[PDB]
This record gives C-alpha cells, structure tokens and sequence, in this order.
DNA sequence: TCTTATAAATAGTT
DNA sequence: AACTATTTATAAGA
C-alpha cells in the first residue's frame, strides 16, 4: 500500500468500511485460488463489526457445512492466537 | 464436528 | 512469485502439498488481519483433496456457527464463479 | 471508483 | 526447510 499500516483496529468509521470491502474481496480471491490450485472445498463466514453476515463457499456452502458436522477425527484447528504464535516463530 | 449440541443445531438448520 | 501461474489444478502431488500449506497459512493470516483491522469475526473451513478438515476462527468456531444458524435475512453470498466473473470485469 | 506507489505473498530454485 | 526476484494486494490519492 502507499503506506505501511500496523495491524490494529481502524477507528475512522469510513476507512473501516472501505478497508473491510477491499480486504473481504481479497480474502475471497485467495480462497478461490487455493480451492482451484489444490482441489479444496472451502467455506468462509464473516460477521462485520455490526454483526452483518457475508459468506463465501468455493461451490456450495450447505455441502461443506454438512461435511463439517459429519467429521469425526481430530484435525488442525487454529485461532488468532495460533496465527500470532506462528508469526512470532517466523523470521520472514 | 464430531459430536455435540452445536453439531445438532447446525445439522437441523441445514436440514430444514 | 518467480513466475505467474495459471489458476488450474496442480497435479504434482508434492507441488500441491507445498502450495496448499503455504497458501492455507496465507489465507488465515489475511483473515487474522481483517478481523483485527475491521473488528469482525471470521470462520474458515477447508477440506483438502483427501477430505481432511482444516479450520480457522478468529475467536470461537462454535459461536460463529451458532450465529450463522440464527441469521435469516438475505446477505452477500459468493462462489468461485462470482469471483471468476469479477476478475473478468477487472480485466 | 479508480489508480498508482508501495508493501506483502509466493513460485521456483536451492 | 531457505532465499529472493517477481507477482499480487492494497493504502492513500484521483
């Protein structure tokens, strides 16, 4: 971007909405690429700060949610804290 | 995912 | 990257797994940033080619799924085909 | 909305 | 596992 920003809450209502819209699309674009390159089925659910709902699924949201509910094994499961942990460990 | 009451709530929503 | 690639299925099992791991993390990192910058709650569910499950949620997957079920109003809903269409338009 | 200067992610090689 | 040149994403401007 024209200037580097720190990862922290945006206070200006207007900047927040603008950044939300652009980054949401950027997230969905990256999901699209992953699903095609690597043959994945992906669903994304986003609630904004007012709790409005936006959703993406590579093909069909219902099917992925149904598969999620059926899944029995333990699996990789991450939160913000896992991501932050990974970044403290990475050098790049 | 495996078991639960959330598993139940999600399944029903999807099925109705 | 060193080269532009076409967005099409990678057949080399090894290249696929390397790409999968790096891009999955890239997706979760961007989710993390969006959730903090714009004060929102995000969940991501991924089934790989072997049907193994990977999941991310900014705070709590249960709560997002519970909230999802309670939503009934119309909302933005996109698929790969919408994204492809957008990219046609962007040029 | 676009655009463009800059920052961030990633392909290909090691 | 690493590095790095390049492609891609995006912050601030139009």
């Amino acid at each position: 971007g024209r200037k580097k920003i720190q990862i922290q809450r945006i206070t200006d209502e207007r900047n927040r909405q603008v950044t939300f819209t652009k980054r949401k699309f950027g997230l969905m674009k990256k999901a699209y690429e992953l699903s095609v390159l690597c043959d994945c089925e992906i669903a994304l659910i986003i609630f904004n700060h007012s709790n409005k709902l936006f959703q993406y699924a590579s093909t069909d949201m219902d099917k992925v949610l149904l598969k999620y509910t059926e899944y029995n094994e333990p699996h990789e499961s991450r939160t913000n804290a896992d991501i932050i942990e990974t970044l403290r460990k990475k050098g790049f | 995912w495996g078991s639960g009451e959330v598993k139940l709530r999600l399944q029903e929503f999807l099925l109705s």
